[PDB]
């Protein structure tokens, strides 16, 4: 039969022909790889440059997926008489086979390598991707012709990164394959800023049998939890057998819009593509080995003890001939390269010089030692074994195309294990409306100048909350928290660049301030002329019966107040406010006190002289108005000093509600209470002064003093009430100019309503 | 000592043996382990004791001798494979043939006492299963060894990990911690435990917040992920070393205390148990096995050690060459080891299966051909064997059944002790009244997820699986647009929303309506003011020829009364729906007649002042001109200047009917608003100046007793005007915005009432009641 070929050195094989093994259903891939190995050995026999004059044989034994993994290896290690000796050292042992091409799945390879470790027979497994075969401590004589699952996971991660998918879904199987792949991908993905929405285990369910109600509920739960999630990249680590029911129920629930990523198990499975209803679910990417065109192999394949036979293999392979031919060869080159690796190792071990061979007896451990160091070329591919027993064959991301006229599995990317880089990506026919890359992000990109706030355990998921007014976001420093701008400058909503608050204050060249300046200059000129006239006429009954020194000091203090009026306008400094609050309130209060004491002494003194005679005698012996004036003045310095100690001295900066962009500057941080106290004292003096004037309003006294005092004092009362109501009903930029207006007009009242009629009767009434 | 010489014993049926007697390439030579292991020798002596006791008993295997081959297997499988091949080789020959199936084999050992390690047990069982060799393995626990598809001949005497993981899941479900974190060691033990616990938790409704693998002696990432979720119960299904490393790192980092559900690996390990600072890591509730102990094993082993020390016996009579150069204190550390009973019961189970297969009684046991190893399997399922007075059974999957004990750690003087607070025999039964927790009080640490979200909430999927929803309440102004939405959506800013609401409610306008009680009281005040105005007007037009009105104006008095009435009438337009024309014309129609009345009163005041405090020379010219056609011209000039100013600040200052969508909580606002203090301030400037000049010219006068005081009414009218508006301004500045037109109305109405009661009321009083003074 074709399962045996005598030669100088046999070369055992282990292929999964069914999934005794005869009663199981036949598999086409096993026979395909079997024919690959046969063709490789046959072409080794043909080639006179490789192994010249040394016939190479083989002994292929059918092994099931799991069931048969012990008897074939014992057959391999038995002598020609079917007896395997037991001894401590096997260096002198000669086995029937010289090497073995291991099974196609991880577990049977693990068993065969565990049992062959004693003898150190080389074993080049193919398409076994488990990473527990990477270490040579427990598998000293195990090799590979297929990149490990590490590179499959790396290709998947690079594919997600290239298309900007950072929110995925992992589905595994109850088997060890799915569990290990899921854990490996989860460990790999946590360091590339890609999150896993959820990982779920698909129950094991072989086809061609009826499912249970509990499993149906399980699947409907899986697909419900799949659909309710916002991730649109579903990676599946599961053998192709149990994925029929899951996809059937997915079609049943009518779920669409997911980019399925397939592991190597079902990325090239024909039957799932043959279902031909998956084309509406979305795109079906997958990871698989690059197809290497083996010359003169399709024609060779088409030309053609126990558990060592098959009958229905050819009939089964007949139906899948066209799909296999158009799809190319994926795992066939793995077996081809493994057989050539053994051949090159044996050729180098025999020390052949492409014409002669020493034909020395070969121990399998010697062949392993030589095969660990093979580096040749094969179909423009370099075949060399890495120190952990692998050869870097290019991987490939393949996108399923539902058209029988061309390749059912069309390549879209190539992965190079040596560089760990995925490159050469072509166009992919997506499932979107206008062929746009599907979006699989959990959190939208935040608008410029917006704080990022994590919402769950996943780092890539967050909520965008805008920065509150007065702060921005420095993306360079940290994008998770707002950073406010120092130096007393404000920021608007969603603003990343704080702007300096412009300092607005009373400037010389403005309309209200120039009006105030003109009014104050008119008052100053009028009162200066009044002083000039008063000094021009003295020894006059009006200026002598009334207080001469009193009026002179009052008018000089009014002159000073007018001259210091313009210090208000300009940049508010410490000296500015100091002189302002030490001159204006002092002078104004001293003027009001003099007016009140004059009205008192001209009206109420006559009435008081009747009840208290000695009080009047004391008042006239001394200078009662002078001492009362000094007492009120010292009270005023005391109160201004205590307000000084309370409210401070440095000019303040307050943000008006009108516009945070502007910042008015006054000199008193607490102006409301300070002006309230000042006006309270002024009005407490004003009420008694006005009452004293009004009780004696008709008396001629010193040329109708009570009448003018009354009119001026009522004018001040109304102006103070106007200030109070304006301040209570308004707070903004015009507060300072209003304070100037009211202060200067109060000064005008005190000047005019108490000195202007004097000048009137002096100039126009010389009688 | 030659203790190793007894590792063989001839008999009709001889058992195998794989024990860890030793401990730890280019050539195919098996590595040799020279390090000595006390546990392996204790187990081998235990099985030797069991075999000797079987041979002592006459009711078990009568008239037969049972032997054993105690072979050394290091933890490595390469050194353990050769004893297996030796077992399967034909007796008396040193080779094993490769036949098609098991039936052609005649193994030299009836059964094999499998390896303690489970990683070795996998390979050994997979090799033996081809020949259907009965294997009973002490200590092999992980579950997939029970799969009869790949291990048809593999039995065991320790419970699988499935039973203890089911016990842990039932514990978590019974105490109510349905939101836990599962951890496992990096080896196969932890991975299998995590997978099994994943399945069990998914079945039982428990969710796993985070599934991570603690690496063998990274950890920082696993601890950070565990702490990221609000989980207070962590199942640590790890080996001794991984658990020790985890707990040491948590000690260094000062992790918050948690309820660690302990696997049997590290629950009773003294390395983890005596770790410094361990008392600050919460309660540790594990499920220790409940298995008997050989009460006579130490005496037996000490007797045979002393007896092998005797040269006579052993001289009268390798696998473990290091076992000969040992002494008694090199093994005394582990005499009370619970795997001794597992080995003892495995030997008894094999012997009982052999006895049943020979189907023979206590008196004797009939002669027959020697029984093949694979013939034991048909009789070793359902097997019921008594080991020291305790019955045990082999399930259909080769797993023995025994119960567990829920043991927690207690702490007094930093000395931890184990205490029984439960029992798992297939149905957990805990005594939680005596359990002492780590919380500040004796309260169970809450760790729970919301399986479903209450109506009106947004749901956010949590857990490693999409298990439980983090129900979140979001503030007012938002609603749950769809049940599947992650976050609630705002609505159109023109409609309010209550807290915890599925949908928004439309905002409806609420202005100053005609039915408001304040509106009613001000309408009553308006009607009273109108009645007073009409009465005064009738009085002044009836007695028009009297000196009263003649001195107090005349036609000007009636004109001012009509103006006051028209101000009262124009007060009526403030309320209601704020039509744009109405809001625009509020101020001018509320100010023109008031300006007219104020100007009339000011002309009266000016006449009084001229006749009072002016020289007669100017008086004879001013008095004769200030009354009559020139008075009409003056009041007309006042009215036209007011009208010009009114049109100026209506064309310049726009009075806007704004709709404040975000002032009232649940209802809309329609506000008639004008410029702040500038519009109505400029409108009030003329009235203020007229009133101020009137007050100034009137509030001093000489009122001789022989004349009527024509100034008191004017002074008090002007005073009332000033005080009512001064008090009004802060009322405008502080009253809630809806009642702002009502405050406007009150200002105007009190203004009219004050001017009436001060100026016109005193005149009318003497006009009606005492007409004897009108000369
Ligand atoms: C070479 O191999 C082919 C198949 O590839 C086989 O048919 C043929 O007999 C071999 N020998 C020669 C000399 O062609
Ligand atoms: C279940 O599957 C079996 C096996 O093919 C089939 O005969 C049967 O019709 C299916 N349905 C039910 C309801 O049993
Ligand atoms: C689409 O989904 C609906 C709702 O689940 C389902 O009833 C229907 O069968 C699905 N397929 C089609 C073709 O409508
Ligand atoms: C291939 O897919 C088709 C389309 O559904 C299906 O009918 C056929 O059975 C599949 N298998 C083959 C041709 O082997
Ligand atoms: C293949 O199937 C045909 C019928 O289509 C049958 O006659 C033939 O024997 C089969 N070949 C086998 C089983 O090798
Ligand atoms: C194999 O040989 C080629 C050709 O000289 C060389 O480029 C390559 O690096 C070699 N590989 C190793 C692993 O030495
Ligand atoms: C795709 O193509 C159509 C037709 O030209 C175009 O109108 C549409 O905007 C495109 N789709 C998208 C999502 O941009
Ligand atoms: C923002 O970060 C940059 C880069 O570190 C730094 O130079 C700068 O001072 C930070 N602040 C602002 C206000 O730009
Ligand atoms: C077996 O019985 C003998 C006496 O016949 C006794 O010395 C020995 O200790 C027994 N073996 C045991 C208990 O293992
Ligand atoms: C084992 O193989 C032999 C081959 O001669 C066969 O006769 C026998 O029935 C087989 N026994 C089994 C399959 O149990
Ligand atoms: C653990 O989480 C808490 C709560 O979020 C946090 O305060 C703490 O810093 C975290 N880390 C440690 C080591 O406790
Ligand atoms: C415990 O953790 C500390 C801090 O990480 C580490 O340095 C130390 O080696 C650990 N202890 C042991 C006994 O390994
Ligand atoms: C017996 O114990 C001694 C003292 O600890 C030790 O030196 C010796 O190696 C031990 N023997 C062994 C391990 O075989
Ligand atoms: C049990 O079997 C033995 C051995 O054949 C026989 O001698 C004996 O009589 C039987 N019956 C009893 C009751 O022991
Ligand atoms: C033996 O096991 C079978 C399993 O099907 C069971 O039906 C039977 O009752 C068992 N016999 C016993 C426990 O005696
Ligand atoms: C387990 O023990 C309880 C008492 O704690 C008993 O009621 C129950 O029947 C037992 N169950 C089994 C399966 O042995």
């Amino acid at each position: 039969s074709d399962f045996y070929l005598p030669g100088d050195y046999l070369l055992g094989g282990l292929f999964s022909l069914h999934a005794m093994c005869k009663e199981y259903e036949v598999k086409v891939i096993g026979y395909n790889l079997m024919q690959a190995m046969r063709f490789a050995v046959e072409e080794i026999n043909n080639d006179s440059s490789l192994l010249p004059g040394v016939l190479l044989g083989y002994e292929i034994v059918d092994v099931c997926y799991i069931s048969n993994n012990v008897q074939p290896v014992l057959y391999f290690l038995a002598h020609e008489d079917n007896l395997l000796p037991i001894q401590e050292d096997y260096s002198n042992y000669i086995s029937r086979v010289v090497a073995v091409i291991g099974p196609d799945n991880s577990e049977s390879v693990m068993t065969v390598a565990n049992f062959l470790s004693l003898f150190l027979l080389p074993q080049i497994t193919y398409s076994a991707i488990s990473d527990e075969l990477r270490d040579k401590v427990r598998f000293p004589a195990l090799l590979r012709t297929t990149p490990s699952a590490d590179h499959h996971i790396e290709a998947m991660v690079q594919l997600m990164l290239h298309f900007r998918w950072n929110w995925i879904i992992v589905l595994v199987s109850s088997d060890t394959y799915g569990r290990d792949n899921g854990q490996l991908l989860g460990e790999r993905v946590a360091r590339r800023d890609i999150c896993i929405a959820f990982q779920e285990t698909l129950p094991t369910l072989q086809p061609n049998q009826n499912m249970t109600s509990e499993e149906r509920q399980r699947l409907v739960t899986i697909v419900d939890k799949l659909q309710q999630s916002t991730a649109r990249v579903v990676v599946v680590f599961s053998p192709d057998l149990t994925l029929y029911h899951f996809f059937n129920e997915v079609l049943r629930q009518n779920f669409t819009g997911a980019v399925w990523i397939a592991s190597e198990s079902w990325a090239i499975d024909p039957v799932l593509h043959n279902l031909t209803e998956l084309r509406h679910l979305g795109t079906f990417l997958g990871i698989t080995i690059q197809s290497v065109p083996i010359p003169g192999f399709s024609e060779f394949r088409e030309w053609g003890t126990c558990n060592q036979e098959c009958d229905n293999c050819l009939n089964a392979t007949l139906s899948f001939n066209t799909i296999l031919r158009l799809s190319g060869e994926r795992v066939v080159y793995s077996v081809y390269s493994a057989v050539y690796a053994v051949a090159h190792a044996l050729h180098s071990l025999l020390g052949c010089d492409k014409s002669t061979c020493t034909k020395r007896v070969v121990y399998p451990w010697q062949l392993l030692e030589e095969i660990w160091k093979v580096n040749f070329t094969l179909l423009d591919h370099q075949i060399f074994f890495d120190p952990q027993g692998d050869v870097a064959l290019h991987l490939e991301i393949v996108q399923w195309q539902w058209d029988r006229s061309q390749n059912p599995f069309q390549s879209v990317a190539s992965y190079y294990p040596l560089q760990r880089q995925l490159k050469n990506i072509q166009d992919i026919s997506w499932h979107t409306i206008n062929n746009t890359i599907p979006m699989s992000m959990c959190s939208k990109r935040c608008q410029s100048g917006q704080k990022k706030k994590p919402v769950g355990i996943h780092v890539c998921c967050f909520e965008c909350i805008d920065c509150l007014p007065g702060t921005f976001l420095n993306h360079t420093e940290d994008e998770y928290e707002c950073q406010a701008c120092p130096n007393n400058e404000w920021s608007y909503q969603s603003e990343t660049s704080c702007f300096k608050r412009q300092l607005v204050f009373l400037e010389w060249h403005e309309a209200p301030t120039i009006a105030v300046a003109l009014l104050a200059a008119l008052g100053f000129l009028s009162t200066l002329a009044i002083l000039v006239i008063f000094w021009r006429h003295f020894q006059t009954p009006i200026v002598r019966s009334a207080g001469g020194p009193m009026c002179f000091l009052m008018l000089t203090l009014l002159l000073v107040a007018y001259m210091v009026v313009p210090v208000y306008v300009g940049p508010p400094k410490v000296s500015t406010c100091l002189c302002r609050q030490a001159l204006f309130p002092l002078c104004f209060t001293i003027c009001i006190s003099c007016i009140a004491v004059r009205s008192f002494q001209i009206v109420c003194a006559f009435k008081m002289a009747s009840r208290f005679p000695r009080a009047y005698s004391y008042w006239v012996r001394y200078q009662g108005p002078y001492v009362s004036m000094a007492f009120i003045t010292v009270l005023k310095m005391v109160i201004v000093v205590i307000g000084m100690l309370a409210t401070g001295l440095s000019p303040t900066t307050r943000t008006d509600p009108d516009d945070p962009k502007i910042t008015i500057v006054s000199c008193n941080p607490n102006y409301r209470n300070s002006l309230l106290f000042n006006t309270s004292l002024d009005l407490l003096l004003s009420v008694v002064g006005f009452s004293f004037a009004y009780m004696g309003k008709e008396l001629p006294t010193n040329y109708n003093e009570a009448k003018f005092i009354t009119l001026s004092m009522t004018f001040y009362f109304t102006s103070s009430v106007s200030l109070c109501t304006f301040m209570s009903a308004y707070s903004g930029v015009l507060v300072t100019i209003v304070d100037l207006l009211v202060t200067v007009l109060n000064l005008l009242a005190i000047s005019l309503g108490y000195f202007g009629p004097k000048c009137y009767m002096i100039l126009f009434y010389p009688e | 000592l030659c203790l190793s010489q007894q590792l063989r014993m001839k008999g009709d049926y001889v058992l195998g043996g794989l024990f860890p007697l030793g401990e730890a390439r280019t050539r195919p030579s098996s590595p040799v382990c020279t390090r000595f292991s006390s546990n392996g020798l204790l187990w081998a002596l235990a099985m030797k004791m069991a075999v000797e006791e079987i041979n002592n008993k006459s009711d078990l295997l009568p008239g037969l001798r049972l032997g054993y081959d105690l072979f050394d297997t290091c933890s490595e499988p390469v050194v353990a494979m050769k004893p297996s091949l030796m077992f399967l080789a034909k007796a008396g020959s040193r080779d094993i043939a490769a036949y098609c199936n098991y039936t052609q084999y005649q193994p030299r050992v009836l059964a094999v006492i499998g390896p303690h390690s489970s990683e070795l047990a996998m390979v050994t069982g997979k090799f033996f299963s081809f020949f259907l060799m009965p294997q009973v393995s002490y200590g092999a626990s992980m579950e997939l060894l029970s799969a009869r598809e790949t291990f048809p001949s593999f039995f065991r005497t320790v419970p699988s990990d499935r039973v203890q993981l089911t016990a842990a899941a039932e514990l978590l479900q019974e105490f109510g911690w349905n939101w836990v974190a599962a951890l496992g060691s990096d080896d196969e033990y932890g991975r299998q435990g995590l997978s099994i616990f994943s399945a069990l938790a998914a079945a039982r409704g428990i969710c796993i917040a985070h599934e991570g693998l603690v690496p063998l002696p990274k950890v920082q990432d696993v601890l950070h992920q565990v702490n990221q979720s609000s989980v207070q119960v962590v199942l640590l299904f790890a080996s001794v070393h991984a658990a020790h490393a985890l707990f040491n790192y948590s000690i260094s980092s000062r992790l918050s205390p948690k309820v660690w559900v302990a696997s049997e690996a590290w629950l009773t390990s003294d390395l983890v148990m005596g770790l410094p600072g361990m008392a600050q890591m919460g309660t540790v509730l594990g499920f220790l096995q409940r298995g008997a102990q050989l009460h006579e094993f130490p005496q037996y082993v000490k007797t045979h050690l002393a007896l092998a020390t005797d040269p006579a016996f052993c001289s009268a009579l390798q696998r473990c060459p290091q076992c000969d150069c040992i002494t008694l204190q090199n093994v005394s550390a582990g005499l009370n080891h619970h795997q001794t009973f597992s080995v003892y019961a495995a030997v008894y189970s094999v012997a009982q299966a052999l006895h049943n297969t020979l189907q023979c009684n206590a008196s004797g046991c009939p002669a027959q051909d020697p029984v093949k190893p694979w013939q034991l399997l048909e009789n070793m399922y359902n097997l019921t064997f008594h080991v020291g007075g305790l019955p045990l059974r082999f399930d259909s999957s080769g797993n023995v059944d025994m119960e567990y004990d829920l043991k927690l750690w207690v702490w007094q003087g930093s000395v931890p002790r184990l205490h029984d607070v439960g029992r798992f025999n297939g149905s957990l039964r805990t005594e939680r009244l005596k359990i002492r927790w780590h919380t500040s009080d004796n309260q169970k640490p809450v760790s729970r997820c919301s399986r479903q979200c209450q109506e009106g909430q947004v749901r956010r999927v949590k857990g490693f699986h999409s298990c439980c929803y983090d129900c979140v309440d979001c503030e007012a102004g938002s609603y749950r647009q769809n049940p599947d939405d992650i976050a609630c959506t705002f609505c159109g800013q023109d409609e309010w929303s209550p807290e915890r609401s599925t949908r928004c409610f439309r905002r409806r306008s609420r202005f100053l309506a005609w039915g408001e009680p304040a509106v009613l009281l001000l309408l009553l005040l308006l009607s009273l003011a109108l009645g007073l105005v009409l009465a005064a007007l009738g009085l002044f037009v009836h007695h028009r020829d009297s000196p009263l009105v003649q001195a107090s104006g005349g036609p000007l008095a009636c004109f001012g009364l009509v103006c006051l009435g028209l101000v009262c009438l124009s007060v009526l337009l403030f309320p209601g729906q704020p039509s744009p024309a109405r809001c625009l014309a509020q101020q001018p129609l509320s100010h023109l007649p008031l300006t007219g009345c104020l100007s009339t009163l000011f002309l009266q005041a000016a006449e009084i002042f001229v006749e009072s405090e002016l020289p007669l020379s100017w008086a004879d010219r001013l008095s004769g001109c200030l009354r009559g056609p020139w008075a009409w011209l003056v009041v007309l000039l006042a009215m036209l200047v007011e009208v010009a100013l009114c049109t100026w600040y209506l064309v310049a200052f726009p009075p806007e009917v704004v709709t404040d969508w975000h002032m009232l909580p649940t209802e809309a606002l329609v506000h008639c608003r004008t410029r702040s203090w500038v519009s109505f301030g400029l409108a009030h400037a003329t009235n203020a100046t007229l009133a101020f000049l009137c007050f100034l010219g009137t509030f001093l006068v000489r009122s001789q007793p022989g004349r009527y005081n024509r100034a008191r009414g004017l002074t008090f009218a002007m005073l009332a005007y000033f005080i009512t508006w001064v008090s009004f301004v802060p009322l405008l500045a502080n009253v809630q915005v809806v009642l702002r037109p009502a405050v406007q109305m009150g200002a105007l109405l009190l203004c009219v009432l004050g001017i009436l009661a001060a100026f016109h009321l005193p005149r009318c009083y003497l006009l009606m009641r005492q007409p004897g003074l009108n000369t």
